[PDB]
């Protein structure tokens, strides 16, 4: 069991648990009129820092083991960037990684504008 | 009359494709797994794999391959199974795996009456598991292994557990040199790739490394010996020659069984806690020598100093190691 | 030989070898026999044993039934994948070999009233769990269990060829055995129980006990050599501190040494073994010893006569003590 | 309806020359691949190589394989890829490949009405990776797989990877314990040999290698031995036997660091970042040893120059090493 | 003219029955062998086995093959030995076998006019060897190779050395490291089994194990660590430290040793040669330590018989073991 | 589309692949070239070499002519299991592989003529005996022969497709060599007399270097230092015998821990090799260091000049002797 706290720009998931069963964090964008989207995943050791399309260049996503948090930094915001974002844990077989459903545990929503 | 069930086999088999699965175009196909777990024989921390023989066998309903007029099961030889359809299920976590040929392909195919075909192997295969050895040797693992359809998705086809929590049987009798089955667990969930949405089956067993006389050769004579280096600060300065042969003795000492104990344990390039708990120690003696040394310089300018030295560390050193020993405790156990 | 081709051309012809004997209609009943040529290496790290058998079944098939000139028809092995034979499977196997030098070594030998004698070279690598408690004097029973994979206790059934204890040979020169001793077979055959029915299982334990020498002059001998050693510093006069300090201090560090050096060769047990306690005995005369060492010097510039006793005292008691429980250990477990 | 589908893959499969490449004696086929990396399970330096697991897809045209009337994309099989022609494409650096065959060969053929095959293999390859072990254990490692047209050269066949660089997947799920990777790059171009030139692809990687674990292990136990070392210059001449002892010690103990992963390297003949730090620390502890026998010899006659050289060798050392230090760790990080 | 050597082969092929043996029903057939050893790649006891590489050859005459009107002898691709038959010939005590397949098999068909047909193979095989090491490292082998038919009793088949004793070649320039081969010898026989009587041919050679390499390795080290246990003879009585240190070294350098030494063997349960040297240093040395602690037991109150039994000890010492080293070469060599 | 494979159904029409094109008739001409894509490791404890090679081979075959709208076709490899192809073997090798991912490595084209060139990808394990009188600086010449195996001189030769010089090519980067430096080949063509008959055999021998920093990092500089340590001892007072008694006993165990180690790296030759000597003299040294420590401490009490005269020689001698003595054993080893 894995417990996903959300703060925070520069976003910031903590993980508390079993972090080694789901070693891969992922981020996820809301609209309000479309569903969850994937924008980026981080591997503690796998050292790919995969991003969406929208997102490359403009977003960040860095790791540290020190406390286990995964950092989001965003850069040049636009207006379609106003959605509620979710961090989500996903297992070591879970399969591919822009697929919301693969993804076990999910963190509390936050709103940015 | 073997001819009849000649006729009847044959019947059956005549214009059968094997290239459809059944009802191709409609409804997937229910398949049903139930798993004997014969043996678990190696559970390698170096190569993070485990090795673990299964009685594995499917059940799936095929109208193509129903018959009447015989109120028998139907065994057939094995060999019937490279003219019927099976499902492609494999391992995802696998790395090398066989199925047992010896006298013949352990394999077995019974058909029913109402064309239910019961498919059993026998395989051997050895599984990765990923390891959180930074709290060796007080370790808990998680071994899982991934059955799922290669091929066909759920559109065509679709996994479940024949039998419930009582599907996977045997795991009670497992029995492991190093480690002890806590609890298993069976999953049933569909994982999507970039190619379509499968099913997926999961068996997971949780692992606990057992305690013994290994626990105390690794622990025992290094805080034994970092203890008696602490008689160096109740020697006065007469028998001084004691002391410097004591702090030589707890250095060399500490090395020896540090090499001859970190020779036994697995070779794998990363930071366990034992390592720290020895560094801890060694470390705990060399400040000792260094506090020993500046004592005696400091000595004849300032004996009083020197003396009020050796008295507080008489009070600092068990204090800090017990400390130490607090923080590692809490951290790594 | 042309008639001969007629006969298994019309033995062939219609034969549905999908299809056991008397199917549907009686059991398919097998005798079965083994020749042991070679009881291979034990491998008590991994918990498994080698085999290399002879292995024979014989059965009825009425559909194989002709009438020639000869008797018997000794055919190439090759018939044996035209015809039905059965699917033994050994329980216990790892990963066994069935020799394919220089050709498939199967023979298949078929009667005029239909028996059929079907014989195949097999190395088998079959699980032996061990219980260790007894380590190096202990012995153990490796079975070797083999039945029917597909056909259940209402369709084949299995018989040995001769009196039970008769029907596993195991041949005069054939017994790599470095380390254990084979004392013997026990055959027995019974029923086993799985999700697909019921089964017939035929099961073959051969007995092993231990040689212990290469553990006696392994271990026990540094060992001893040690608590001897440390012994000997006793006689050393008082004024030689630093030699016997020097004594102490790597007698100790020896006996440490082969007690963490000792657990390499056994698999990774969690119980103590009888070596362990040997270890763990002498470790403790080690540390009396030192002990007695420090407290002669003590006393020695208090009551040099006490000090003089204490030694006199020890240099009896030591060796004594160590050889009464050397012949209490050795009793006790050279007798079990 | 299966009869119709059967009749019309028996119509595809008719008159069909799998020993003839679509579009045999005219332009050459254009094949796209998709890898999917499961994971990677060992990389070895005493042999130089890396074993890797993948999901390889390969994607073509094939005219002759058309069919209209069904709607539908066919995934078949496994063996009816025996019946189709399929590339000849290889890996060249690899030294033992197989393909997963429990509980059915791992392999996957789909049909589309367009006569587009795609066709699946799941592999394990052990790779052959050359390693430059100068700046061991501060090193980066590329490792690179070829893949490359065998028979056909770029007059029949021509490799892309498709999709682009988004074609090759699963690089986050590779987890080695003494490796991290930094980078994976895809390349393609064209090999010339002598029988012609042939499409060649390339996928790379750049791990990086840990350094925590040789930091605890080696660094620290050589630098605190180095610096207990430094502890005989601060001794009197009278306790010249503690001096004795202390150097002999300090040597012993540095010929014993460092015995803890012999086995698991190559034979090299060029010497490694962390044999350099160990030779400079063995020096360093002998030139300790060294003076101590120079001035033991001089002090007897020139008690004023051998207090002279201590008081500027308790100096002199400390500076050295540091000195040491300082090169060491602004040359190889 | 190819067309008429193909309808040759055609016609010897069209009728022929592969089930049945030549004269099947009627006198056994006979076949002769000849093996030329390429190379005896390894001799290991720890495995108990050793790897030969051969061509074997096998002659025999089937008149179902006798052809006629070709003046020639047919040396057919290896693939027509698929359709003909071909003795079912195995070795008793080979733990793993293999027919050489690069580029193809390796493997010969050679038909004679009178319908005498040359069967060759190139195998390399692992066979059993028990070794009696009650002599080891002087000790000699006698390393077989056994060669059976299984199927056909000597009322079928019947097996016989062709040549005589020239029937094997190559054992003269095979070039073991470690051993001479002394001698190789042919042997024909019969083997009664529970089913039967069938033909044996023995292949043995003597081995005989060069000293060399142990000279080097294990006695050399013996003799200098227990000449330098001597030493202490020649220190003054008073320096109890200093020679403390050297028995105590010695003795524990002897029992590593051993031990280091042993560990690379079968765990045989007796005593090797090797072992009873070793055994003989041990106690020498350990005796030399015994010396000194008498002698320091009665150095202070009579030091004229300390002072007279280290000058015995400095003679009767190298003078024993000269004797001990005398007696063992002459009773192992 | 279909005149292919009415082209490739007519060459296969009636063809027999039993038969080598021109038996009876002539001598089959098979052109054989090599390109290594990576010279492999060298094993020398095992005696072996490790290859990685495309084996090309090209011959004539009349059965096999056509006219078409190409000039060459560039076939499947399947195709060329249904034509003759010459059945070479590697003499020297140990166990081969041919390798099937993702399918048979294999290519086979035929032109109009009639000829046809067949390729392979092939790993080959060789058998490279070796002398190891001069290790570590020795020089090897590992052989590769291959040749027919069941077809005689009288029926199948061989030859290089063009000069031999350049019929086996290296690739520039292709080198998984450790301690070894690939200085080149020389190619021949030979005959061998075998029980069965005269085969032809092409040879090419790979002239390797060993690289000596290895054995001079882990053998040399260790023996100079316990060397240098062992001479540091002629410098300390008399009166310290204990540390000059532990300066002696230390250096001569590091010195038997590196004799052991070493010759512990090798084949196990009966024959001493130039390591042997170097560890041999530095070992004499060492120990000569100890008797003469052993003969001062005798003199220390009677003869107190004759003991500081000794160690005075001493400190002399044993550099001078040492360094000419690895002067000399360099100068000749070097230019071996
Ligand atoms: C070793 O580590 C692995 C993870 O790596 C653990 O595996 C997990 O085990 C837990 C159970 O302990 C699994 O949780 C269960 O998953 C089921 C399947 O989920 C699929 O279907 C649901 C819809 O039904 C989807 O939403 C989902 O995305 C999946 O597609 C659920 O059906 C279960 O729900 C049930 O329980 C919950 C409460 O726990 C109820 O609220 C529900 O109503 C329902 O009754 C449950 O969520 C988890 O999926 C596993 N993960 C993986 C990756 O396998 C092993 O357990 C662990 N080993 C040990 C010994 O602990
Ligand atoms: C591990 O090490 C390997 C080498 O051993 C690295 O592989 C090299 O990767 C680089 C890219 O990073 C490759 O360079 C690129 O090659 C492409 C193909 O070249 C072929 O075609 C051109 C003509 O189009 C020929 O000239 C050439 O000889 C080849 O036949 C080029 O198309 C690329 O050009 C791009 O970059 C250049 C600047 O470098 C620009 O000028 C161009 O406009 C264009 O943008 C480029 O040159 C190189 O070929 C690879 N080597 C090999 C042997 O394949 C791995 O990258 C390395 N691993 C990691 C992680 O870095
Ligand atoms: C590269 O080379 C390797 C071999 O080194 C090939 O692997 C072989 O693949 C073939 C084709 O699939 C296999 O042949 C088939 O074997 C089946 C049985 O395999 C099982 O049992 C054997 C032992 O008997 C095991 O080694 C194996 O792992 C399996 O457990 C047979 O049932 C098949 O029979 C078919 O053909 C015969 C022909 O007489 C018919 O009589 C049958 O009715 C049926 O049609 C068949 O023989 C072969 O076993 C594989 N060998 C090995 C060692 O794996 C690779 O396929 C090859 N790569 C490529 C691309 O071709
Ligand atoms: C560098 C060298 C370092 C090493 C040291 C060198 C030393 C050199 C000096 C001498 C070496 C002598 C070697 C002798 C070897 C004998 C082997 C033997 O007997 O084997 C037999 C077994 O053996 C036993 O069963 C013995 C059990 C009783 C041992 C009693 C020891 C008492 C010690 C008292 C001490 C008191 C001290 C008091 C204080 C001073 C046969 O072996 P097997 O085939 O297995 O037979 C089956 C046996 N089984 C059926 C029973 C299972
Ligand atoms: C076919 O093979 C046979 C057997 O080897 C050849 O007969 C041999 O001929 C040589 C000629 O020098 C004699 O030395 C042998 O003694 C003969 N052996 C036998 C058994 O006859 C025969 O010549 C070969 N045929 C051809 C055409 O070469």
């Amino acid at each position: 069991q894995v417990q996903l706290v959300e703060s925070g720009l520069r976003l910031s998931c903590a993980a508390s648990g079993h972090t080694f069963n789901y070693p891969i964090m992922g981020w996820f964008r809301q609209a309000p009129g479309k569903e969850r989207e994937f924008v980026g995943a981080i591997s503690w050791s796998g050292g790919s820092t995969s991003y969406a399309d929208s997102v490359k260049d403009r977003f960040t996503i860095s790791r540290d083991n020190a406390k286990n948090t995964v950092y989001l930094e965003m850069n040049n915001l636009k207006p379609e960037d106003t959605a509620v974002y979710y961090c989500a844990a996903k297992g070591r077989y879970s399969g591919g990684l822009y697929y919301p459903t693969n993804y076990d545990y999910w963190g509390q929503g936050t709103q940015v504008t | 009359n073997m001819s009849f069930v000649k006729e009847t086999v044959d019947k059956l088999l005549k214009g059968y494709d094997i290239r459809l699965r059944p009802d191709f175009g409609g409804p997937p196909v229910c398949v049903g797994m139930n798993i004997d777990i014969a043996s678990i024989d190696m559970v390698s921390e170096v190569n993070m794999d485990y090795t673990l023989t299964m009685y594995f066998q499917q059940y799936w309903r095929d109208k193509r391959l129903a018959y009447s007029g015989i109120p028998l099961n139907l065994t057939l030889d094995n060999r019937v199974a490279d003219q019927l359809w099976v499902p492609d299920t494999y391992f995802l976590n696998d790395k090398k795996s066989f199925v047992h040929g010896v006298t013949v392909k352990n394999r077995m195919i019974r058909l029913h009456p109402d064309g239910t075909v019961l498919y059993g192997l026998r395989i051997t295969t050895t599984a990765a598991c990923m390891m959180d050895l930074r709290r060796y040797p007080l370790d808990e693992q998680n071994c899982t292994l991934e059955i799922e359809s290669y091929g066909y998705t759920t559109d065509d086809i679709e996994f479940y557990w024949r039998g419930g929590d009582k599907a996977v049987t045997g795991v009670e009798r497992i029995e492991l040199p190093q480690f002890s089955i806590v609890e298993h667990r069976l999953v049933s969930r569909n994982v999507v790739f970039a190619t379509g949405a499968y099913p997926r089956l999961s068996l997971s067993f949780r692992l606990k490394r057992n305690i013994g006389y290994f626990i105390l050769q690794t622990y025992m004579p290094s805080i034994l010996i970092t203890i008696l280096s602490w008689v160096s600060f109740w020697i006065n300065y007469d028998a001084s020659a004691a002391r410097v042969a004591l702090g030589i003795t707890t250095v060399l000492t500490m090395t020896t069984i540090n090499t001859h104990l970190r020779e036994t344990l697995p070779k794998i390039p990363y930071v366990k806690a034992i390592d720290m708990y020895l560094m801890g120690c060694f470390v705990f003696v060399f400040l000792a020598l260094l506090e020993y040394a500046f004592v005696n310089y400091i000595f004849f300018s300032q004996p009083a100093r020197a003396a009020a030295i050796d008295r507080w560390s008489r009070i600092v050193f068990p204090f800090t190691f017990s400390l130490f020993n607090l923080v590692y405790w809490l951290y790594y156990v | 030989t042309t008639v001969f081709t007629r006969i298994l051309d019309r033995l062939l012809d219609g034969y549905d070898n999908r299809l056991r004997p008397g199917l549907g209609e009686r059991v398919t009943e097998v005798k079965t026999d083994i020749f042991v040529t070679s009881f291979g290496p034990v491998s008590d790290h991994d918990m498994e044993y080698t085999i290399d058998v002879f292995f024979r079944q014989s059965w009825k098939d009425e559909r194989l039934k002709f009438k020639g000139p000869m008797t018997v028809l000794r055919l190439n092995n090759l018939m044996a994948s035209k015809i039905w034979t059965p699917d033994t499977f050994f329980h216990n196997g790892k990963k066994s070999v069935a020799h394919n030098m220089t050709m498939p070594n199967k023979l298949l030998r078929i009667t005029e009233d239909g028996t059929l004698l079907y014989t195949m070279r097999l190395t088998v690598r079959a699980e032996c769990p061990m219980h260790l408690e007894d380590f190096p004097m202990d012995a153990h029973a490796c079975p070797l269990k083999f039945g029917s994979y597909a056909y259940t206790r209402a369709e084949v059934v299995y018989e040995w060829t001769r009196e039970p204890a008769r029907s596993v040979v195991v041949a005069e020169d054939g017994s790599r055995l470095n380390q254990y001793d084979l004392l013997g077979q026990t055959v027995d055959s019974g029923i086993v129980q799985s999700s697909t029915g019921e089964y017939v299982v035929m099961t073959t334990h051969f007995h092993l006990k231990r040689k212990i020498g290469y553990f006696v002059i392994q271990t026990y001998l540094p060992c001893i050599m040690t608590v001897i050693l440390s012994q000997v510093s006793f006689w050393l006069n008082r004024e030689s501190v630093p030699a016997r300090t020097v004594f102490g201090v790597t007698t100790v560090l020896t006996m440490t040494t082969l007690s963490i050096s000792a657990r390499n060769s056994l698999p990774k047990v969690a119980y103590a073994t009888a070596m362990d306690w040997f270890i763990a005995v002498c470790y403790a005369f080690v540390f009396s010893a030192l002990i007695e060492f420090a407290t002669v010097n003590y006393f020695t510039k208090s009551q040099p006569a006490r000090a003089a006793k204490i030694d006199r005292l020890s240099r009896i008691a030591f060796p004594l003590l160590f050889g009464i429980f050397n012949l209490v250990y050795w009793a006790t477990y050279l007798n079990r």
